[PDB]
């Protein structure tokens, strides 16, 4: 069971875009969905969490008011919407799913976004 | 809560003993994970809870350490065994990673 | 002293606390555990559950219980002092009603090793409810399950596992009406994620290969007997106009009495089964008898013998075409 | 059973002990259907939609003889 | 009801709508006997001795017509 | 443990549920040799029927009990008799609904050996014998 | 000490009372809460009910439980010490 | 009720062999099965224990990693497999079954093995 | 867990008093077992829990002893008694047998 994402996009500074995460295999509202920020030069950086049945989140202290987490139960798709893109935000994103704890074992494929 | 490694590149001869020390901020737990990322594809789990393994990793990748010191130990290095290396702590709410190698 | 042994273990001078998990400020607790079933069975159709009696072995490590006083390795204790020590918080997801057994003693085993590993065993009666797929009810293999689950601790505090060798035990002689317990058992990892967080889960898979010995003689034979009873309608004299009418209508009422005498303990479920469509096609064949003769009654001489020639020989050859068709598809 | 009542209106007119054996048994069968329709049902004052379908199917098989 | 099936084999041969009213009702009665025999009975796979007496008495009244 | 049962209302054998509700008293005897006394010269001596939780008790249960309970009607119905040396006479009242696996090949002429099984749980055979 | 942690939280030296609502002599307590259903169903016709199995999450503020000893933000406790603290008095009307 | 064994064998040092114990009378997974080593000159020597439904064992301290306990529920047969045969291992073996305690009252017939 | 008997052999005649002085390591229990092995057949139980007997037992053999001393007392010797003897503790996880004594 592996996740799936749509095509990568390209935006201008100060804009806002949503990142989709199609789920193949099960109903994505059962498990968590996490998000990681891979800016090149630096490394990975966790963003947040969402149970898609609830939408209850725990956003990061550095990422307060940074992301917006919604879900699509009609096709098992998770959504991460951003806002106020700057040059610090060109990165590679991931929708992961770590079952037996806070670590990460299931993934999608990766999406690179450049501001 | 910052995971603090020692180096950004660790290259040696084939089949050596390499140890990756990564110190946490406080004594969180033995909740220490290790992530390997090949270029062109996604990261991958190596160790979780500082001793176990992901399903499908044959041998030569062990974990140890407790308290304020934690170590990824690879005594048998092969040709594909040089890529991105990362420590991890997961005994708190901010999932903060390490320096990187 | 044996009284002074528990004085260092528990109580005032010990300083033990039962409200704290073992290996606190550090690793979680993995639990090797298995069930010792006693009376599995009593699978209900309408209520959609089964009353099982189990013992529950579990093992873990409580490493703050080291001792060098008495050199015994395995050491049983008082079966009522278990509330004075730490305990896992397991429950069952579809338990539907459960209780302890305080018959003459808390039926609650507590065995402590030398180092601090704890053997533990309690007796629980359950009435576990399994969502059963009943598309082919007399030939179903129903994987009715239980789900162990921790509630008051997340996955950074407590882990449930199975045993590495022999992770389920079946007490012998457990034979059941309409059922056999299949010997191979899948033991996989469920996992619950709640709004509180990550919860550990483990579960068993009890494949119930149903024994069809009840519904053959009780249900299938009365469905089989009345269909071939409709064939003697097509052999009597043609001047038996008040006589042939007394056969098909009573027997289709009898199959209606068979249909009403077929759904007593049966649940009220939306989708269709395989047991009921056999009743309906046997209801339709006995329904098919008299409108043949009602089509004769508009004709009624040898012309009426032609439409009976299809029915006197071809129609008693027109039943085995479905009986062979029945057992091929829904046998899996 | 309602369409089963239609074959009463096609048989011979000399079937005077035969046509009488169709409608009375089938209206008893619909009475057996009505008595076999209220087992788990509560005892409520107002009328339903499930029971009036039974009654109008009871009346049509009542209408045959 | 089994010995009740024997009086089918003694009546007049011109009793063609009469003999048909005996065996079919009594095999329904033995079906009513069979349905009135398993109320408190469990649902067990193997065969009993109480039910095969019912079935062979069902077959003898089945054997009449 | 030398022990026997004092049945009161045996019966109510069920066909579908495959059990029977029995009411018994349960006598059992053993030795507790740390209870010697020379104060009062009485040999047989009854005690308070509620102080039995303050002394050792066997851990017997029934294998196919299917539901059981005590009887605290007006008093814990729990006899406790202590001899002079330390032997203990003990008796309690238990209602059971014991389930017997019944072979019903010839149901109107069956001889059904429906059983109970006493069993110790919190002690092994190096600690307690029935 | 983790034993001394609950000694300042509850017990003798704490002076906590479980018989008093939080924010006493002042504002009421609003309770954000939801249900976690497990086995909804078994709707009965004659009995006119349904047997449901739920978990009941609820949240409030008890502001007399401040601490600066251990820096953990989220912190689980003993699942049997809940009778030693204040609890809402919710029930169900047609239970 | 008495157990039963197959024919005695003969092996070379450093080898490994399995010893079978056919059960006649009941289901062998109900009760325990133990093993005793009778080397001549010396006496009897207990090996281990197996509940054949579980396979849970307690091997001896001197016999750590010595024996391998498996079971055959398809014909009620218990198996003891050895390894690394030496000259200290030529002995007589027994599958016993002691009901009311750790002692032994039911037996098979005995199997003599020589390294 | 070390067991200690006295002798491998004791010389006597038919119809005499003969006893076996087994000794365990520490005070394990009264869990004492006695095994008699005739040559050509299997070891057979004599006494378990240091006082009780088997079904179909030789009735002329008694058991006694407590604490650190345990004894298989034989006051009546017959012709079939020419065999081997063993003592046992079974109050621990290792089943350590005694030294052994052939009559
Ligand atoms: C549980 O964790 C311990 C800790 O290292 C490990 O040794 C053991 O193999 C684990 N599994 C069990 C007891 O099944
Ligand atoms: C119980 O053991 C004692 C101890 O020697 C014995 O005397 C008695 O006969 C045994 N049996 C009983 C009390 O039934
Ligand atoms: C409850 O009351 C507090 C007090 O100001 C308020 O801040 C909060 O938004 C309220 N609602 C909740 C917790 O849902």
């Amino acid at each position: 069971v592996q996740l799936q994402q749509s095509g990568a996009e390209l935006m201008k500074p100060g804009a806002a875009v949503k990142i989709s995460c199609k789920a193949t295999g099960h109903t994505i509202s059962r498990y968590w969905i996490d998000w990681l920020k891979q800016r090149p030069g630096h490394g990975l950086e966790w963003i947040g969490e969402i149970l898609p049945g609830s939408g209850s989140t725990n956003y990061n202290e550095k990422f307060k008011g940074k992301a917006t987490f919604t879900a699509e139960k009609s096709s098992n798709t998770a959504y991460m919407q951003l806002s106020s893109l700057t040059s610090e935000d060109s990165a590679v994103y991931y929708c992961a799913m770590g079952v037996r704890g806070n670590y990460f074992d299931y993934w999608g494929q990766g999406t690179t976004l450049t501001v | 809560i910052v995971m603090t490694q020692s180096h950004k590149f660790m290259s040696t001869s084939v089949g050596d003993r390499v140890s990756i020390t990564c110190k946490a901020s406080q004594d969180v737990s033995t909740a220490v994970a290790w992530y390997q990322q090949k270029p062109g594809q996604s990261p991958k789990l190596l160790i979780y809870w500082a001793s176990t393994r992901h399903t499908g990793v044959p041998g030569r990748f062990t974990g140890s350490g407790s308290g304020t010191d934690y170590t990824l130990t690879i005594s048998s290095v092969q040709a594909e065994d040089l890529s991105l290396y990362y420590c991890q702590q997961h005994y708190s709410t901010p999932r903060t990673f390490g320096g990187g190698t | 002293s044996p009284s002074d042994f528990l004085d260092k273990l528990m109580g005032r001078t010990s300083g033990y606390d039962a409200r704290i998990r073992p290996n606190f400020k550090g690793p979680p607790v993995n639990v090797s555990c298995n069930i010792f079933i006693n009376s599995f069975g009593s699978i209900a159709e309408t209520t959609m559950d089964y009353r099982v009696n189990i013992f529950l072995r579990q093992q873990w490590n409580d490493p703050r219980l080291a001792y060098n006083e008495y050199p015994d390795d395995s050491l049983d204790l008082d079966p009522s002092m278990l509330d004075s020590i730490w305990k896992p918080d397991l429950f069952f997801a579809n338990e539907k009603g459960a209780h302890f057994h305080e018959i003459t003693t808390d039926n609650k085993l507590l065995r402590i090793s030398r180092n601090g590993n704890v053997l533990y065993s309690i007796r629980i009666t359950l009435t576990l409810a399994c969502p059963m797929d009943l598309k082919n009810f007399p030939m179903d293999v129903q994987t009715c399950i239980m789900q162990l689950e921790s509630f008051g601790y997340t996955m950074n505090d407590l882990i449930f596992e199975w045993q590495e060798q022999g992770a389920v035990q079946v007490a012998d002689g457990l034979t059941l009406p309409q059922f056999i317990l299949k010997e191979e058992k899948d033991l996989r990892y469920c996992t619950k994620h709640y709004n509180t967080g990550k919860f550990t889960c483990i579960e068993a898979r009890f494949h119930l290969e149903r024994q069809m010995g009840y519904y053959l003689i009780q249900m299938y034979i009365p469905s089989l007997l009345i269909v071939i009873l409709s064939w003697i309608s097509f052999w009597i004299n043609m001047d038996a106009a008040p006589a042939r009418v007394g056969l098909g209508i009573t027997t289709v009422l009898t199959m209606t009495t068979q249909s009403s005498g077929s759904r007593a303990s049966l649940p009220k479920v939306s989708y269709v089964k395989a047991i009921d469509i056999w009743m309906a096609v046997c209801l339709l064949f006995v329904f098919s008898a008299l409108l043949e003769y009602a089509a004769v009654n508009f004709v009624s001489i040898q012309r009426a013998k032609k439409i009976d020639k299809i029915s006197r020989i071809g129609f008693p050859m027109a039943f085995l075409i479905f009986n062979m068709f029945y057992w091929i598809i829904y046998k899996i």
